[PDB]
């Protein structure tokens, strides 16, 4: 049921916020890839504060360091 | 002829085959992205360590 | 900003979450001391001191 395409146009489009994180989580487990290309599209209609420490809780910081370069404005 | 016995059963085998199959392609694709990290890990250490090898022959 | 602020940042304050910071950073064009006067009234006050300092 899983398809790239489909759920990177889906995610936009969706309700409620607190299944980013869940999404983020998933990915992370299964494709830790395309976190940052979830995170180039999610990043206005996602807080930046509880990414961060979710990210320094499973030791993923480094990971999402090109992300950063986009957000410090 | 009293056919829901058959129908049931074969489709809960059936569900519980694919289940399992769903299970096993869950986890060979979790041991993928483990060993994704593991090898991303060892790059990003590896340059770390060049950076400090550069940084200390900088002088 | 027309009866729109209290919709973002009041509603915010009521769950007392870290939401605020994000909307304080992320609206513009809004009212700075009638929101630090609220956030002061109530709990909140870090939120307050960092609205006082960006202006």
């Amino acid at each position: 049921a899983w398809k790239e395409g489909q759920f990177k146009d889906i995610i936009t489009k969706v309700a409620n916020v607190e299944l980013y994180y869940r999404a983020i989580q998933f990915y992370l487990e299964f494709k830790p890839l395309l976190l940052n290309d979830l995170l180039m599209v999610l990043s206005p209609r996602l807080d930046h504060t509880r990414a961060v420490n979710y990210f320094s809780k499973v030791k993923q910081l480094p990971l999402v360091k090109p992300y950063l370069r986009s957000v410090q404005n | 002829p009293e056919s829901i016995r058959k129908w049931r059963e074969e489709q809960r085998k059936r569900l519980q085959e694919l289940d399992a199959a769903s299970k096993v392609m869950e986890q060979e694709w979790r041991e993928k992205a483990k060993k994704d990290l593991e090898e991303w890990n060892q790059r990003q250490s590896e340059q770390v360590e060049k950076n400090k090898i550069n940084n200390r022959i900088a002088d | 900003h027309r009866n729109l602020q209290n919709l973002l940042i009041l509603t915010a304050i009521k769950a007392d979450r870290t939401r605020v910071m994000e909307y304080i950073n992320r609206l513009d064009n809004y009212d700075a001391p009638d929101i630090a006067n609220i956030a002061i009234s109530n709990e909140l006050f870090e939120e307050a001191f960092a609205i006082f300092r960006k202006f």
